[PDB]
C-alpha cells in the first residue's frame, strides 16, 4: 500500500526497427531489492537484482534486448520487490517493431 | 533363469522411469529437460533425485518464461509459476521458484513411488 507505483520506459522509443536495440527502464523508490519485468503474460517475466540508486528518492533497472525480432513485439511492465512485498504493477507499454 | 532377473529388473526400472516422466510431463507440460529428452534425461540421473531435477527444471523455467526472449512457444509450462504461486501478487511476500518447484517435485516423486 505504501509502496510507490513503478514506472515503465523505453529508449531509444517505443517503435524499433527489426533487428536493432531497445531498453526498458524500471523505475520506483529506493531502496529496491528486486525488479521484475514482465510481459503481457504474470507467468512470463525476467527479474533483476542490480539496481541503480540514481537519486535519493529513484531508483531504476534496466533490461536490454540487442536485436528485436517480431516476437518482442506486446506488452511489458514493472514491478519491484521492497519491505516484504509486492508493489503493484506499473501500467503496460507496448513495444512496436517494424 | 539368470536373463529373467535380468530382464525383471529392467522391467522394472523402466516402469519407474516411467512413473517419474509421466508425473513431470502431465504437471510441468514439459518434454525434455537439461537439453535432453526426459527418457534420455534420467539415463545418467536417479529417478528418486529430487534436488537435481528441482535444479534442471527451475533453470529451465529461468530460461524459457522470460521477458527478453519473444515467443515462447510452451505457455503451459510458463503457467506453472500461476499454479506455484510464483507470479508476484502486490502486498504480499516473495516466493521462490526454486523452492516452490522442490516441493512440486517432491509431491510428484512420492506420487510416482506410491503408484509403486
Ligand atoms: C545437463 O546438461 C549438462 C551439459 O549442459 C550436463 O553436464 C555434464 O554432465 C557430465 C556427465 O554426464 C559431466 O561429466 C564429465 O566432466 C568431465 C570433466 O570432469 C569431462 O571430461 C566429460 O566429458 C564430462 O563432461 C560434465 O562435467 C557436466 N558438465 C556440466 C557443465 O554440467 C549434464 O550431464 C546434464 N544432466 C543431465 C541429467 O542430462
Amino acid at each position: 500500500t505504501d509502496l510507490p507505483r513503478p514506472s515503465i520506459s523505453a529508449e531509444p522509443g517505443t517503435v524499433i526497427p527489426l533487428g536493432s536495440h531497445v531498453t526498458f527502464v524500471c523505475r520506483g523508490p529506493v531502496g529496491v531489492q528486486t525488479f521484475r519485468l514482465e510481459r503481457e503474460r504474470n507467468y512470463l517475466y525476467s527479474d533483476t537484482e542490480d539496481v541503480s540508486q540514481t537519486s535519493p528518492s529513484e531508483s531504476e533497472a534496466r533490461f536490454r534486448i540487442d536485436s528485436v525480432n517480431a516476437g518482442n513485439a506486446g506488452l511489458f511492465r514493472c514491478i519491484y520487490y521492497k519491505s516484504r512485498k509486492w508493489s503493484e504493477q506499473s501500467d503496460y507499454l507496448e513495444l512496436v517493431v517494424k | 533363469m539368470i536373463e529373467g532377473a535380468a530382464q525383471g529388473a529392467v522391467a522394472g526400472e523402466a516402469a519407474g522411469r516411467n512413473a517419474i516422466i509421466g508425473a513431470l510431463k502431465r504437471y510441468f507440460h514439459i518434454d525434455n529437460l537439461n537439453g535432453t529428452s526426459l527418457k534420455s534425461f534420467f539415463n545418467s540421473t536417479s529417478y528418486s533425485d529430487v534436488t537435481t531435477i528441482a535444479s534442471a527444471i527451475d533453470t529451465q523455467m529461468t530460461a524459457s518464461c522470460d521477458a527478453f526472449s519473444g515467443k515462447i512457444v510452451n505457455q503451459a509450462f510458463c503457467d506453472v509459476r500461476k499454479t506455484l504461486r510464483i507470479v508476484a501478487d502486490p502486498g504480499k511476500s516473495f516466493v521462490k521458484q526454486k523452492d516452490a518447484i522442490t516441493g512440486a517435485v517432491t509431491q510428484l516423486v512420492e506420487k510416482a513411488k506410491d503408484t509403486a
